[PDB]
């Protein structure tokens, strides 16, 4: 394997900037080098191959240049439908390799978390368990903290995180943090909280519950 | 008209084997190379192996030597890639792709492998209820929880698609127990919690699970 | 005798591209080599299996004087067990050869301003030449998994490259007119004695 | 891209010695070669590489090649030497790396003597006649070297019209023999009173008439 | 010996194609390219191209470069020529040869060639019409009888004379290509002026590309 490395793994910018993306080999690949871009879900589109020529349907804007190591992707007057992950590969000798990826995110404004908390529903406390449910909703950046209290004693290795992609129209984050316990531990606590804390907040926000 | 259908796809335990299909129409299939390219769940992508037009040479990756095989048949059209000695490595979905004049110009859709001992397993649903004492006149959240599934892929809709505004569907996350479990939630105004009805559909094809849930207020 | 016409090869006024290198078989005369050694005008004069001061006093079979262009950094892959674009795939000389490379700036002659594109260089091959080969055909090369049937593409190029000669390139860069001598042993091409 | 300009005829005595001259410029800078063609037949490699000879060509032949022209030296020369004579290169310093040949050099060995021109003349059958057509033949032969010159003329008036030459063909003796055809209406060979044949050759004149009925 | 055999003459009409082949006998035809060589009726030497047999890649003259296609096989050591869009132009005698191993390149063995004629002209039978002798034919002993073998197409055609028997004193004319395309050619014999009524003289004439066998008696006035 060549092995190729690509600079930086990830970036902001905003609709109109010019990005570049670097990918370096290992060894010398002459100029037989190609871009690809995947939006999260969706099937990977091949941009540009040779280091420079376009693909069919590949808008002038996306402009690759190198020769050897080093090629750069240039991304001139930045589009809603350009913010996605590029990857590079090398196609100058078996096994093609692919580089580590560039997440291109958008800007945005900073925005703080809307924050609720739900208790575990009947229908799943009938069963045995207890999730509790805690959601910080159209924020950003996505960098944010989730301390889950009971009884104003913090809880540890029983919780967990998930994030959304960035909104089509927003452009935001979403967050749902998930309290596991067995009954058992619940119902032998009251109040629950949820602490968040976030850029764009002034002081931490609390959401509470008591069991009931 | 050019099409890479995929199929053969699922759920193997550690060790065992899956054979992966990739069904050509609309072009010339002994005139174009194949390649195969997986993803991890969260990962880059990683070249596979290709094969040459009329099979005839192969080529495979260095963390793929041995254990898979690729081969095409050109009277039926179709690629194959054989997987064998599964490991947790192995988990990803796998899409191939032609060689052509125009690059990699035509893709499959792509069909997930999950080596696990777990047994395909259908979701349980809760409703996660909005707040009675929400802020009045604003906004109020309320989704699904979709706890301890297998293997992965589950759709939510609301409303049966009538709900589309403000939903927000959370990535899976692979509990310890080897099953999943994902939240889906949805911001509505706070006055309509009375009027408007509000339904999740929760569809687990794995399984054949289709699941409709009521979400209504609570204290 | 006759006289060797060594002066018709160097210093014909226009020169092969390396890919289509030119052969001249000199035979019959009585060369003078003193007069390329004794007169650097030349940039390089490595000899191989035979010492140059001593090449007037040697007979050989039959001479051969291979002629063609390339760039300065690329002199060096005219020597034996050489590798690189112009060893491998455009000009390769043998393990056991018996001669002497010969090259000098042609900067005044073959570049020009907004560029001379005219020589060309072969940039793939399925195989690497074998000694003394030459290779002039024009077929796409296949360096992918899919045949290419004349259209150019990805991992589907035209096989020869143009050099690019601009008189502000630098010295490696600029063009080089080389003369390979070979020398065929085994008295047809002999010296002033 | 070179183009290699001989000169298009050179003409010795047997005994004799010919020079074949190949040009282009810079031509040292490449090997030519000679090619021998007898009339009818494919042309034969006589000299290779400037000056060497293939196996069995006679040493009277002779090569050479010194700055812009190279010469075909073929000495003592005898009868079966009478031919084309071609030389080539392998040009790759121009556009197109391409294979280029001369105009070629015919060799006229000029060794036998001048025979004069035998004529007969035919006029149109009455088959062709009642076929509402008409052809005067005329046949030459027996002429040496290989030359001719043809003039038709109704009542010693030239004609032109209908006229339709061979060009000369050696015979088995060795002299060139050609034809003459003359296509007329019928009324045309009617009207006249003799439509008469001639033939030049070196000086010669040599004329056939015939006449109607 | 190495020897080049190529294929038989071919006429065609313009605008058409003609594949020429060319077997090699005595060695590898996969160690030396195949050239192409054409010559127009009494003209000069025209290259074409050449044909690498091992790699099967091509160079040709840009003269032809679009109408040219020059091919091989293998497996019985054959290598083809094919001219499209034929015109007049492109009636000669199509050659075949050796390139040699020396990169000095010379054509070292050769082919017998391959006659394609170009012409608008359709096959047509000739019209043969008796040239008969007169005493203005006679040199005092013997006279001159013929047959003019007339607009005919294509060559060749054969005259024989009294059932191929009378053959001491035949002389048949090389034809002529006139204006119109077609061919005519003359066959006379020189005969003793003391035999025009002892002896008959028939005169059998073949064109064989229309299938065409014509007997003409010639006596006298
Ligand atoms: C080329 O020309 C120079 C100048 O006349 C001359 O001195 C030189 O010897 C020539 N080259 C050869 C190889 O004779
Ligand atoms: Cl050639
Ligand atoms: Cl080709």
């Amino acid at each position: 394997n060549i092995q190729m490395t690509q600079s930086p793994s990830a970036m902001s910018a905003s609709v109109g900037d010019r990005v570049t993306i670097t990918c370096r080999a290992r060894q010398d690949i002459s100029s037989y080098l190609a871009w690809f871009q995947q939006k999260p879900g969706k099937v990977p589109k091949h941009l540009i191959y040779a280091a420079s020529t376009l693909l069919s349907g590949v808008p002038s804007r996306f402009s690759g240049s190198g020769s050897g190591t080093e090629f750069t992707l240039t991304i001139s007057s930045l589009q809603p439908e350009d913010f996605a992950t590029y990857y590079c590969l090398q196609h100058n000798s078996y096994p093609y390799t692919f580089g580590q990826g560039t997440k291109l995110e958008i800007n945005r404004t900073v925005a703080a978390p809307s924050v609720f908390i739900f208790p575990p529903s009947d229908e799943q406390l009938k069963s045995g368990t207890a999730s509790v449910v805690c959601l910080l909703n159209n924020f950003y950046p996505r960098e944010a903290k989730v301390q889950w209290k009971v009884d104003n004693a913090l809880q540890s290795g029983n919780s967990q995180e998930s994030v959304t992609e960035q909104d089509s129209k927003d452009s935001t984050y979403s967050l749902s943090s998930t309290l596991t316990l067995s009954k058992a531990d619940y119902e032998k606590h009251k109040v629950y909280a949820c602490e968040v804390t976030h850029q764009g907040l002034s002081s931490p926000v609390t959401k509470s519950f008591n069991r009931g | 008209q050019v099409q890479l259908v995929e199929s053969g796809g699922g759920v193997v335990q550690p060790g065992r084997s899956l054979r992966l299909s990739c069904a050509a129409s609309g072009f010339t299939f002994s005139s174009y190379g194949m390649h195969w390219v997986r993803q991890a769940p969260g990962k880059g992508l990683e070249w596979v192996a290709v094969i040459w037009y009329d099979g005839s040479d192969k080529y495979y990756a260095d963390s793929v030597k041995g254990r898979f095989t690729i081969s095409r048949d050109n009277s039926k059209n179709t690629l194959y890639l054989q997987i064998n000695s599964l490991r947790a490595e192995d988990t990803a979905m796998y899409y191939c792709a032609r060689e052509a004049t125009a690059g990699f110009d035509y893709w499959g859709q792509g069909n997930l492998v999950t080596v696990s001992s777990a047994s395909t397993k259908g979701p349980s649903v809760f409703p996660l209820a909005p707040s009675s004492k929400s802020t009045s006149g604003g906004t109020a959240a309320l989704g699904c929880l979709v706890k301890d599934y297998f293997p992965e892929p589950v759709t939510v809709s609301w409303n049966s698609g009538a709900l589309t505004s403000g939903v927000h569907t959370f990535p899976a996350v692979l509990q310890s127990s080897g099953l999943y479990s994902l939240s889906s939630v949805v911001t509505v105004p706070s006055s309509s919690l009375g009027t408007q009805t509000y339904i999740c559909n929760v569809n687990h094809k794995p399984s054949n699970t289709k699941v409709d849930k009521k979400v209504e207020p609570k204290s | 005798t006759n006289l060797c016409p060594f002066g018709e090869v160097f210093n014909a006024t226009r020169f092969a591209s390396v890919y289509a290198w030119n052969r001249k078989r000199i035979s019959n005369c009585v060369a003078d080599y003193s007069v390329l050694y004794n007169s650097a005008s030349f940039s390089t004069f490595k000899c191989y299996g035979v010492s140059p001061t001593k090449l007037n006093d040697l007979c050989f079979t039959n001479v051969y004087a291979d002629s063609f262009v390339i760039r300065g950094d690329e002199v060096r892959q005219i020597a034996p067990g050489q590798t690189g674009k112009i060893a491998d795939y455009n000009y390769k000389l043998p393990d056991d050869f018996t001669g002497c490379v010969i090259a000098w700036n042609s900067n005044n002659l073959d570049s020009k301003v907004g560029g001379n594109y005219n020589y060309l260089y072969r940039l793939f091959r399925k195989s690497n030449l074998k000694p003394f080969e030459r290779d002039i055909s024009t077929e796409i090369y296949q360096a992918g998994s899919t045949p290419c049937n004349g259209v150019e593409g990805f991992n589907c190029y035209f096989p020869l490259q143009s050099y690019g000669f601009q008189p502000t390139n630098g010295v490696g860069y600029q063009p080089y007119r080389v003369v390979v001598l070979s020398f065929e042993l085994l008295a047809t091409v002999c010296g002033p004695k | 891209s070179y183009v290699l300009t001989q000169p298009p005829s050179v003409a010795v005595a047997p005994g004799q010695t010919a020079r074949i001259r190949c040009g282009e410029n810079d031509i040292g800078s490449k090997n030519v070669h000679w090619y021998q063609q007898k009339s009818g037949q494919a042309p034969v490699l006589v000299v290779y590489d400037d000056s060497d000879r293939p196996s069995g060509i006679p040493e009277r032949f002779s090569g050479s090649n010194s700055g812009n022209t190279a010469t075909l030296t073929i000495s003592r020369v005898e009868a079966g030497d009478e031919a084309d004579y071609y030389c080539q290169v392998w040009d790759s310093t121009g556009d197109h790396p391409d294979v280029v040949f001369g105009g070629g050099t015919k060799l006229t060995v000029l060794g036998q003597p001048k025979a004069a021109p035998s004529v007969t003349l035919f006029p149109p059958s009455s088959e062709e006649l009642q076929a509402n057509k008409a052809t005067l033949v005329c046949l030459i032969s027996d002429f040496y070297p290989g030359a001719v010159t043809v003039a038709w003329k109704a009542d010693s008036s030239p004609v032109k019209a209908g006229v339709e030459t061979t060009t000369p063909s050696k015979q088995s003796n060795n002299k060139y023999a050609a034809s003459s055809y003359l296509s007329l209406t019928p009324e045309q060979w009617k009207s006249h009173r003799s439509y008469s044949c001639q033939v030049t050759h070196e000086g010669s004149t040599v004329e056939k008439t015939v006449a109607p009925t």
